[PDB]
C-alpha cells in the first residue's frame, strides 16, 4: 500500500521496498477546518421585479434606468415567461451565494428581429446608436417575448429608435437628443422611428422586453446578500467562514487595528485577507490560517528493522518537541555521540539501545587538552605511510 | 520520457487520437497546448543539464589541478593531495571519473621533551641551523623537527647572533668545537 | 588583515499544491496534468537545502579533535584575549565573533504559503566551538595537528619558525620578541575598532534571497489574465463548465513563477558552492598551516591565519 | 504504481454465517457500493444466486445473475428469494 | 532579434497590423499569443 503507515508512504514515494537509513519525505499535515461561520446582515427587503410586462416600459433611446438596493434576489421564483435568461462573468445558476453590490436592471424594449445585437462587443445601429453594452460587461440578459401587448391592431406607434449618428455611444450612456442629422454637406433625416410592431407578422417583428441587469461584486461594502441566513459566531479554531459573501479559511482571532467606516476588509502583503468586519456585530476580526506543516519519516534501514519514528515540521506539540518541531515514537536521552540520521538544529536519530530510535544532541567529536607550556615541545620518532 | 504521456491540459496524450476523433479546424487548440507544453518540458530539462554540466565542468578543473600538482609533482599545499604530508600520487581510471591514491607520511609516535630557543656558550647566543634543542634531561641536544635523532651541539650546528642577554628563555650550556680536538 | 566569505544560504522550502493551488480541489486535479513537474521543483529544492549543510559540515570540520585552550596564557607576550571564547558570556561566542553577529541582520505570512524555511543542521555554538577548536589548535600546536596529532611547543618557538619559512632568520624574532608582541597586540586592537562601527559580502546574500521570496509572494497577486487573482473568489462565483480555463491561467501563470525562482535559485546555490570551495581551501592552507602563494592567506608574505565564525 | 479501487490492507471486513445443520439463515440485502470483493470457503457450491440493481420491484430493469442465464428484466421479487433441491 | 518574425499561434508577428486590422476585444488574445511567447524568449536568453 502507499498509505496506511509511514513506512507504505516511504515505499510508495521511493518506487522501493528495501529503504535505506535516513529521511526521506511525504505529504504535508494540513489541519482541517472543523466547521463554518455564516455571517450577512438581516436584510429583510425582497426587490420588485413583478414591476419590473408589468405593464408598458420605454423604448431602447430612452431605455429604462433603474437601481436596486437592501433587498434580496432569488431566480427560482411576480415575473414574466422567460424566452432566454444569460449571466456573464458569474454564473447564474450560483447567484444567490453571493452579496452583490450597486445592482442596476437596465429595461427596454425591442424588436424581435434584433435580439442578438445585445453583447459586450457587438456592432450595428442599435448597439451602436441607441444602447451600448461594455466589452468588460458583467451582469445578465434578460429577455422575453411581449405581444400581448406592445403589438396593437393596426401596429404599434408608441416606441422610437435613431437610425444613423453622427458621434458614437458611450458605454452606459443614454441617448435622448433628436435633430435633422446631416447625411451630407449643406446644413439642414430624423432620428427616432416608429417600428414595425404588428402581429400579423413573424415573431421577429414583435417588442422584446429585455432587461438587462448589471452588478458588481465585493467592489465597496455591499448590502445585497442572499437569502442565506447568518449562523453563530465560533473563534480560536480552524474554520471555515464567509462574509458578505467572500468565503475563505484559517483561525479567527481578537484584531488590534483600527477601520474607517467605509471599507470592509484588510489585505496583506500578498494580497489576501488579514483583517475582517463582521456584518452582524460590526466587530473587527484577525485571521491566521491554519495550514501549515512539513512531515519527515526516519528510517534505520529496512534491512534491519521496521520501526520509524516520524517528524513533525513546523508543529507545536514518546511525543518529543523540538526545534526542528513536533517529534513523535523517539526516545530522548541525554547521552551524546556522533551524527547517525540528520534531523536539524543539532539533533541526530539512531536505532540504539528492544532497541530503538534515540534522538539527542550531537557531539562534535572526542574532547582533550594540549599539554601546552612555554618549555615543552613533542617530537615524533616513528611514521606512518597512508594511502 | 514520462512527460509525453501527461495531458497539459489537452484531451488526449497522443497527436494520432487528437486527429482522428476530432476535426483539425477545431483541434488546433489540442495540438497547440500539446506542444507548449513539451516544448517547456524540454526547456526545463535543458537548464537543468547545462547546470549539472558547469558543476561537472569545476569538478573536472579541479581533478586536472589535482593531477598536474600531486602525480607530476609533489605539493606543499596542506591538505590538497592527501591527509598529512604528501610523498607522491597515483592516478587510477574509472567509468565516468578519476581515481587518486595519495601516499601521505604520517608521523605516529612522540616523545616528550624539555626546549628552550638558544645556548648561552661563552656570553655568545647559538641558535640551531635547521633543527631543533630538546633535553634528554642530563643533556641538550639539537635534533631534526619531525624525528628524534639526538646529535651533539657543535658550532657547523649552530650560529651565533651577539650577546645571550636579549633573548629570553637561553640556557646555558656548553658547545662542542671540533677544531680544537685536531690541533694536537 | 582580514577576509570575509559566505559560505550557505537560508535552507528554504515550497509546496506546490499549496502554492499555486490550496483550499481547493479541482485546482489540485488540473495541475495533476503536470505533477512530475513539481516533483522535480521540490526534489530541486531539497538538493540544495542539503547541498547548503554539506558545506557548511565541509567548511568547519577539519578537526577530528576538540581542543582545548589551556589555562596558563603564557604566549610570550601575544594577547589572544579578544578571539578566545569567554564562558562569562552567556553563549560560547568571542567577543569578535559577537561583534560581527551583531553588525548582521512578515516571516509568518512567508510561512503561510508553502514558503516554509529549515534550520541549520548546525547551530551556532556547534559553529563557534569548531571555530573556538581550531584557534586552540593552531595556537598550541601549530600546524601538526592538521597533519597529524597535536603536538606541544612554545608559541614563540613556533613564530620563530614561521619566520624561517619566509627567508627571515630566527635571532630577529627572538631579538624583537617584545615589538611583535606590541604590534600584534595594537594591530588586533585596531581590527576589532574598525569592525566596531564592511560585511556586504554576507549581507547581499540575505538582501537577495529576501527579494526572491517577496517576489514569489508577489507574483499571487497577479490575474495573468484572469478574471480574479482569488482561486476561492473564482470558485464561489463562477462554475465549473466554465472556470476551468481561468484556473488554469492561473496555474500556468503561478508555475512559471515557480520555475524561475528555482532556476536563480539553483544558479545562486552554484555560485555559494564556489564560494565555500575556496573558503574550505583558504582553511586547509592558511589555517592549518603556512602558505607561500602570494595574495592567498593575506596581503603580503603570510604568518599565521585565525577563523573566526560569522552569521552564513 | 496504480490508481484503482482496492482492498486496503487489514480491512474490517464483515463475515456472514449459515450455519444449521445451527438455525442460522439470512443473506442480507447488501448494498453494492464502488467494488466488492468476495472470499468464499465452501464445500458443496453453497452459494446459488447473485442479483444485483437499485429497486428491483418490477418497476426498473434489474440485473438476474446466477450459476448461465443473465436476464436483464423488470422483476418482482418476494421477500426473501432462496433456491432449493430436493432428496 | 530573430524571435521578433515568429508569430506564436498569432495572424500578424506585427504588433500595428494586428491593432489595424482587428478590434481591441477580439485581438487581446491575439496579444496574449504574442506577449507570451516574446516573454519566453527573453526568459531563455536571461538564463542562458
Ligand atoms: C442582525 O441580527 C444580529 C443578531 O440579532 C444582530 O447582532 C445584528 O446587530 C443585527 N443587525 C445587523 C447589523 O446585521
Ligand atoms: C407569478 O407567480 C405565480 C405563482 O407564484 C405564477 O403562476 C405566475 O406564472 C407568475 N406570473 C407571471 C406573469 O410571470
Ligand atoms: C543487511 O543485508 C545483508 C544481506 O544483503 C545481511 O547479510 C545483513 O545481515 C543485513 N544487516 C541488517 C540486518 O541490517
Ligand atoms: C506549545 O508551546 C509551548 C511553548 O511554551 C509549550 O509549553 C507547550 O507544551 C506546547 N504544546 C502545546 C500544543 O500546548
Ligand atoms: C535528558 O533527557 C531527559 C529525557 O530522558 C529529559 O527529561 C531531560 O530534560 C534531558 N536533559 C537533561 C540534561 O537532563
Ligand atoms: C612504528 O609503527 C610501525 C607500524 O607499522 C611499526 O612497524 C614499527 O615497529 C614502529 N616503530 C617504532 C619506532 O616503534
Ligand atoms: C611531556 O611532559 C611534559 C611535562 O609534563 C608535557 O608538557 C608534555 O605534554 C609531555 N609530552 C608528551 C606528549 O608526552
Ligand atoms: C632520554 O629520555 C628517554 C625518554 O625519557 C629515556 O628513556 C632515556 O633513558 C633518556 N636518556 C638519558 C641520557 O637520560
Ligand atoms: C617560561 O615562562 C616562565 C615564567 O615567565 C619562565 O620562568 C621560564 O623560564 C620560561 N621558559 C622558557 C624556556 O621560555
Ligand atoms: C646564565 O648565566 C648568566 C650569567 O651568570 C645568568 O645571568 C643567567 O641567569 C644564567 N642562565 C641560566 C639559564 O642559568
Ligand atoms: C588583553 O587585553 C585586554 C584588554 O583590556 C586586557 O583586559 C587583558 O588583561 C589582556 N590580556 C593579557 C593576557 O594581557
Ligand atoms: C474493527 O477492528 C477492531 C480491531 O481491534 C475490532 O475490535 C472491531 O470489532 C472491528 N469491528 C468494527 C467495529 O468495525
Amino acid at each position: 500500500d502507499c498509505a496506511l503507515d509511514p513506512l507504505s508512504e516511504t515505499k510508495c514515494t521511493l518506487k522501493s521496498f528495501t529503504v535505506e537509513k535516513g529521511i526521506y519525505q511525504t505529504s504535508n499535515f494540513r489541519v482541517q477546518p472543523t466547521e463554518s461561520i455564516v455571517r450577512f446582515p438581516n436584510i429583510t427587503n425582497l426587490c420588485p421585479f413583478g414591476e419590473v410586462n408589468a405593464t408598458r416600459f420605454a423604448s431602447v433611446y430612452a431605455w429604462n434606468r433603474k437601481r436596486i438596493s437592501n433587498c434580496v434576489a432569488d431566480y427560482s421564483v411576480n415575473s414574466t415567461s422567460f424566452s432566454t435568461f444569460k449571466c456573464y462573468g458569474v454564473s447564474p445558476t450560483k447567484l444567490n451565494d453571493l452579496c452583490f453590490t450597486n445592482v442596476y436592471a437596465d429595461s427596454f424594449v425591442i424588436r424581435g428581429d434584433e435580439v442578438r445585437q445585445i453583447a459586450p462587443g457587438q456592432t450595428g445601429k442599435i448597439a451602436d446608436y441607441n444602447y451600448k453594452l461594455p466589452d468588460d460587461f458583467t451582469g445578465c440578459v434578460i429577455a422575453w417575448n411581449s405581444n400581448n401587448l406592445d403589438s396593437k391592431v393596426g401596429g404599434n406607434y408608441n416606441y422610437l429608435y435613431r437610425l444613423f449618428r453622427k458621434s458614437n455611444l458611450k458605454p452606459f450612456e443614454r441617448d435622448i437628443s433628436t435633430e435633422i442629422y446631416q447625411a451630407g454637406s449643406t446644413p439642414c433625416y430624423f432620428p427616432l422611428q416608429s417600428y414595425g410592431f404588428q402581429p400579423t407578422n413573424g415573431v421577429g417583428y414583435q417588442p422584446y422586453r429585455v432587461v438587462v441587469l448589471s452588478f458588481e461584486l465585493l467592489h465597496a461594502p455591499a448590502t445585497v446578500c442572499g437569502p442565506k441566513k447568518s449562523t453563530n459566531l465560533v473563534k480560536n479554531k480552524c474554520v471555515n467562514f464567509n462574509f458578505n459573501g467572500l468565503t475563505g479559511t484559517g483561525v479567527l482571532t481578537e484584531s488590534n487595528k483600527k477601520f474607517l467606516p467605509f471599507q470592509q476588509f484588510g489585505r496583506d502583503i500578498a494580497d489576501t485577507t488579514d483583517a475582517v468586519r463582521d456584518p452582524q456585530t460590526l466587530e473587527i476580526l484577525d485571521i491566521t490560517p491554519c495550514s501549515f506543516g512539513g512531515v519527515s519519516v526516519i528510517t534505520p534501514g529496512t534491512n534491519t528493522s521496521n520501526q520509524v519514528a516520524v517528524l513533525y515540521q513546523d508543529v507545536n506539540c514518546n511525543v518529543f518537541q523540538t526545534r526542528a518541531g513536533c517529534l513523535i515514537g523517539a526516545e530522548h536521552v541525554n547521552n551524546s555521540y556522533e551524527c547517525d540520521i540528520p534531523i536539524g538544529a543539532g539533533i541526530c536519530a539512531s536505532y540504539q539501545t528492544s532497541q530503538s530510535i534515540i534522538a539527542y544532541t550531537m557531539s562534535l567529536g572526542a574532547e582533550n587538552s594540549v599539554a601546552y607550556s612555554n618549555n615543552s615541545i613533542a617530537i615524533p620518532t616513528n611514521f606512518t605511510i597512508s594511502v | 520520457v514520462k512527460q509525453l504521456s501527461s495531458n497539459f491540459g489537452a484531451i488526449s496524450s497522443v497527436l494520432n487520437d487528437i486527429l482522428s476523433r476530432l476535426d483539425p479546424p477545431e483541434a488546433e487548440v489540442q495540438i497547440d497546448r500539446l506542444i507548449t507544453g513539451r516544448l517547456q518540458s524540454l526547456q526545463t530539462y535543458v537548464t537543468q543539464q547545462l547546470i549539472r554540466a558547469a558543476e561537472i565542468r569545476a569538478s573536472a578543473n579541479l581533478a586536472a589541478t589535482k593531477m598536474s600538482e600531486c602525480v607530476l609533482g609533489q605539493s606543499k599545499r596542506v591538505d590538497f593531495c592527501g591527509k598529512g604530508y604528501h610523498l607522491m600520487s597515483f592516478p587510477q581510471s574509472a567509468p565516468h571519473g578519476v581515481v587518486f591514491l595519495h601516499v601521505t607520511y604520517v608521523p605516529a609516535q612522540e616523545k616528550n621533551f624539555t626546549t628552550a630557543p638558544a645556548i648561552c656558550h661563552d656570553g655568545k647566543a647559538h641558535f640551531p641551523r635547521e633543527g631543533v634543542f630538546v633535553s634528554n634531561g642530563t643533556h641538550w641536544f639539537v635534533t631534526q623537527r619531525n624525528f628524534y635523532e639526538p646529535q651533539i651541539i657543535t658550532t657547523d650546528n649552530t650560529f651565533v647572533s651577539g650577546n645571550c642577554d636579549v633573548v629570553i628563555g637561553i640556557v646555558n650550556n656548553t658547545v662542542y668545537d671540533p677544531l680544537q680536538p685536531e690541533l694536537d | 588583515t582580514t577576509e570575509i566569505l559566505p559560505v550557505s544560504m537560508t535552507k528554504t522550502s515550497v509546496d506546490c499544491t499549496m502554492y499555486i493551488c490550496g483550499d481547493s480541489t479541482e485546482c489540485s486535479n488540473l495541475l495533476l496534468q503536470y505533477g512530475s513537474f513539481c516533483t522535480q521543483l521540490n526534489r530541486a529544492l531539497t538538493g540544495i537545502a542539503v547541498e547548503q549543510d554539506k558545506n557548511t559540515q565541509e567548511v568547519f570540520a577539519q578537526v577530528k579533535q576538540i581542543y582545548k585552550t589551556p589555562p596558563i596564557k603564557d604566549f610570550g607576550g601575544f594577547n589572544f584575549s579578544q578571539i578566545l571564547p569567554d564562558p562569562s558570556k552567556p553563549s560560547k561566542r568571542s567577543f569578535i565573533e559577537d561583534l560581527l553577529f551583531n553588525k548582521v541582520t512578515l516571516i509568518c505570512a512567508q510561512k503561510f504559503n508553502g514558503l516554509t524555511v529549515l534550520p541549520p543542521l548546525l547551530t551556532d555554538e556547534m559553529i563557534a566551538q569548531y571555530t573556538s577548536a581550531l584557534l586552540a589548535g593552531t595556537i598550541t600546536s601549530g600546524w601538526t595537528f592538521g597533519a597529524g596529532a597535536a603536538l606541544q611547543i612554545p608559541f614563540a618557538m613556533q613564530m620563530a619558525y614561521r619566520f624561517n619559512g619566509i627567508g627571515v632568520t630566527q635571532n630577529v624574532l627572538y631579538e624583537n620578541q617584545k615589538l611583535i608582541a606590541n604590534q600584534f597586540n595594537s594591530a588586533i586592537g585596531k581590527i576589532q575598532d574598525s569592525l566596531s562601527s564592511a560585511l556586504g559580502k554576507l549581507q547581499d546574500v540575505v538582501n537577495q534571497n529576501a527579494q526572491a521570496l517577496n517576489t514569489l509572494v508577489k507574483q499571487l497577486s497577479s490575474n495573468f489574465g484572469a478574471i480574479s487573482s482569488v482561486l476561492n473568489d473564482i470558485l464561489s462565483r463562477l462554475d465549473p463548465p466554465e472556470a476551468e480555463v481561468q484556473i488554469d491561467r492561473l496555474i500556468t501563470g503561478r508555475l512559471q513563477s515557480l520555475q524561475t525562482y528555482v532556476t536563480q535559485q539553483l544558479i545562486r546555490a552554484a555560485e555559494i558552492r564556489a564560494s565555500a570551495n575556496l573558503a574550505a581551501t583558504k582553511m586547509s592552507e592558511c589555517v592549518l598551516g603556512q602558505s607561500k602563494r602570494v595574495d592567498f592567506c593575506g596581503k603580503g608574505y603570510h604568518l599565521m591565519s585565525f577563523p573566526q565564525s560569522a552569521p552564513h | 504504481s496504480t490508481q484503482d479501487l482496492f482492498l486496503p490492507f487489514f480491512s474490517n471486513v464483515t463475515w456472514f454465517h449459515a450455519i444449521h445443520v445451527t438455525k442460522r439463515f439470512d443473506n442480507p440485502v447488501l448494498p453494492f457500493n464502488d467494488g466488492v470483493y468476495f472470499a468464499s470457503t465452501e464445500k458443496s457450491n453453497i452459494i446459488r444466486g447473485w442479483i444485483f440493481g437499485t429497486t428491483l420491484d418490477s418497476k426498473t430493469q434489474s440485473l438476474l445473475i446466477v450459476n448461465v442465464v443473465i436476464k436483464v428484466c423488470e422483476f418482482q421479487f418476494c421477500n426473501d428469494p432462496f433456491l432449493g433441491v430436493y432428496y
